[PDB]
């Protein structure tokens, strides 16, 4: 209703999610700058919002895909069958209202890849809920780093 | 019908049966301007089917795959993983 | 001749780190402990042998010749040793590694006529000392070059000495591959990618 | 406490016959072995992050790996070059597990 309801979105660590850049379409969103990494492992720093007390955990979409696999006029990497993946979201189980985390800073997780090659990488990533869940978005849920650069 | 991590999944669904000559259909609910870069892992590990199709501007798609039973590598038993 | 003497106890070790912590933040402090292999009983040498060697015990005082400090691996000490009128204190190296001057640690002594029981309290700090453990890249396929786990290290008037390392003692530290990994270490993950190798570094 | 850097719980995917459900340990070989890096968030800002994690523990065959009696071993065990954990449990079996797939 609005007691619980709780619009969710995705954006960069480069821009907050606390804001994100009018960049973003409603039906797309690739983020025109990059991922900086921390090259331990490639880790898509980010950040998501949440707003409202969430009573379910959701989930950070994930999957590592080569540059020379790009689809650049309609925002869609066009295969590398490589690593996929994703990251648990918890702000906390609340049994109705009271208890709410407004900032999620979300580092999202690959990392089992170690048989099959890195290079010059794009990764498509969205705000995902779980399994048909409670109504997110007020956008972008849908964030396609152009510049992402793999390490295994 | 099961809506697999906010996109509808009309088809595939987990457990489809197919016969000779009998298609592999591809209907999801994306959000606009997305492909599907779309793999049948054969039950030796290979994808003997890769193939991007687009979805249209709506959210919808009613697209054919692949035909299974009519191309080499899909004319004898066996389990595969769309 | 050698005859009667009551002795029981001893003294009573500290399993924290207490009164300046190395935190990165000083304003913090994680659970320190120190490793509890102590076999027990800072030993107890008696500085009125002659008086012990006679009457049974009274009140009775000690060349505080030792304080038990076992861990994993060695052992460390800090001890007022009444034969040499100074605070010795040495470490898992073995060494003497200060000698402070007079009474500047109190004496341990016995708390009745008739006991074998002693006192103990102690404050530390850490200064650390690091030593490499490689680590394969047959795992994550990031190779890890991991520092020692910090280095235990007394304090006695705000005044630093190290005990040595801190992954023989301070718990709970964590092995991955018997590499020692706690506080105030390093390690350099050689990132070894189909893009090559970097090498980037993470402190811990 | 705050952890905010990477660990991993390491999945090592076993049958309940392949794991002495009692003791605790295993009697076999991983019949699976993948990691899933938990950056975990920090305590430092409760507000920025909670440090209760759920963790959707991620593994690359055990929704490709048949239905039937798992057990799996997950470790906390530090990507190395991050802080300590576990002050004990430093591992969560579950000893009647059972996958579907």
């Amino acid at each position: 209703t609005a007691e619980n309801f709780t619009p969710i979105r995705l954006a960069p660590f480069q821009v907050p999610a606390q804001v994100p850049l009018p960049n973003a379409p409603k039906l797309k969103y690739e983020y025109n700058g990059s991922i900086v990494i921390t090259p331990q492992q490639q880790v898509l720093k980010i950040y998501v919002t949440s707003i409202l007390p969430y009573p379910q955990e959701f989930q950070i979409q994930a999957f590592v895909y080569e540059a020379s696999q790009f689809n650049v006029h309609t925002g869609s990497p066009t295969a590398a069958p490589v690593y996929f993946s994703y990251s648990a979201v918890r702000a906390y189980p609340a049994l109705g209202i009271g208890t709410s985390v407004p900032n999620l800073l979300v580092y999202v997780q690959l990392q089992g890849i170690s048989n099959l090659p890195a290079g010059k990488y794009v990764i498509v990533l969205s705000a995902v809920p779980f399994a048909g869940g409670p109504v997110l978005s007020e956008y972008p849920a849908q964030l396609i780093f152009t510049n992402v650069t793999l390490t295994q | 019908a099961v809506t697999i991590n906010g996109i509808t999944f009309y088809s595939p669904v987990p457990n489809q049966t197919y016969k000779y000559g009998q298609q592999l259909v591809l209907s999801i609910q994306s959000q606009p301007n997305a492909l599907v870069t779309l793999y049948v892992y054969d039950p030796k590990g290979n994808v003997v089917y890769n193939n991007v199709y687009q979805t249209n501007s709506s959210g919808g798609l009613t697209a054919t795959i692949a035909t299974f039973g009519s191309t080499p590598g899909f004319t004898t038993v066996g389990t595969y993983t769309v | 001749s050698t005859l009667s003497l009551v002795a029981k106890g001893a003294g009573v070790v500290e399993f924290l780190l207490t009164a300046y912590p190395y935190t990165g933040n000083i304003t913090f402090a994680p659970p320190w402990f120190i490793a509890e292999n102590v076999v027990k009983q800072p030993f107890m040498t008696y500085s009125d042998l002659q008086f012990a060697k006679t009457n049974p015990s009274a009140i009775l005082s000690l060349s505080t010749v030792n304080i038990t400090v076992v861990g994993l691996g060695g052992k460390a000490s800090v001890y007022y040793n009444s034969t040499s009128g100074q605070t010795v204190i040495t470490n898992i190296y073995g060494q003497t590694v200060a000698t402070l001057s007079g009474n500047v640690l109190p004496t341990l002594t016995e708390l009745a006529a008739g006991n074998g029981t002693f006192t103990g309290s102690l404050q530390f700090t850490i200064v650390p000392n690091n030593t490499v453990v490689q680590i394969p890249s047959s795992l994550t396929k990031t190779s890890f070059a991991v520092y020692t786990n910090g280095s235990l290290a007394i304090v006695l008037n705000g005044k630093a000495y190290s005990l040595g390392p801190a992954g023989l003692f301070l718990l709970p530290f964590v092995t991955y591959t018997g590499s020692a990994i706690g506080a105030n270490a390093t390690a350099i993950i050689t990132v070894s990618d189909g893009v090559g190798t970097s090498t980037t570094q993470v402190p811990i």
